[PDB]
């Protein structure tokens, strides 16, 4: 749920 | 308080509505699942009720550069975009007011912290374009 891109 | 030319404007609250869920049939990317996600935009009236955001004749979602053709244009409320991906990201939503009254860049964050979540943003809108002013009357005082 906290996955984020760069 | 407003100053100078910004006195001749009204504030309206926009609500950005985001939903997302995992797509199991898509292979995870580096063990991260791929999710389908959607963003829509509505306008709130003086009482807080959602109404179609007809004060915009165009919305452009400026997606993270990992998306193909990442600038996605929509012309009809609620300007719903649907995409798939594996990571959240900040994204600017350009909303274009009627009668060339102006672009507003609304900062959004697309994330997977909830299955669905809503964020409100206040924008300032000029009162010098007759068709826009008439449209603005639907959502409150002008």
């Amino acid at each position: 749920q906290t996955a984020r891109k760069s | 308080g407003p100053l100078g030319s910004m006195v001749a404007t009204v504030k309206r609250t926009i609500r950005i509505k985001t939903q997302q869920h995992i797509l199991p049939e898509v292979p995870p990317v580096e063990n991260f699942p791929v999710r389908q996600w959607s963003i829509e935009i509505v306008l709130l009236d003086d009482e807080g009720k959602e109404i179609p955001a007809t004060i915009f004749d165009k919305v452009i979602y400026h997606l993270h550069p990992t998306f193909a053709n990442p600038n996605r244009t929509f012309t009809d409320p609620p300007f719903r975009i649907e995409e798939q991906g594996w990571g959240g990201f900040p994204l600017d939503i350009s909303v274009f007011l009627l009668e060339k009254a102006g672009e507003r860049k609304i900062p959004h964050d697309l994330n997977f912290l909830q299955e669905s979540y809503e964020v409100e943003h206040v924008i300032q809108i000029p009162l010098n374009k007759p068709l826009l002013t008439e449209e603005l009357a639907k959502s409150g005082s002008t």
